[PDB]
């Protein structure tokens, strides 16, 4: 999954 | 300009459009999952029920679009 961190 | 009209991007302010879309923190963006249709930002712990860890899958579809 993404993240907001990527 | 800003890129989010809502909060002309303040990292002070909490946004639920360019934040956690429930709860508008910006804290945590490793636990911050983008949803693949819709792409807000949600916390793991703002989820109802909360999920313990990111999940392992490549897409994640949030309450609002799965
Ligand atoms: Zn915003
Ligand atoms: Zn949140
Ligand atoms: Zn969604
Ligand atoms: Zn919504």
């Amino acid at each position: 999954v993404r993240t907001k961190a990527d | 300009g800003p890129s989010c009209k809502h909060c002309k991007d303040d990292v002070n302010r909490l946004c639920r459009v360019c934040a956690c879309h429930l709860c508008g923190g910006r804290q945590d963006p490793d636990k911050q999952l983008m949803c693949d249709e819709c792409d807000m930002a949600f916390h793991i712990y703002c989820l109802d029920p909360p999920l313990s860890s990111v999940p392992s899958e490549d897409e994640w579809y949030c309450p609002e679009c799965r």
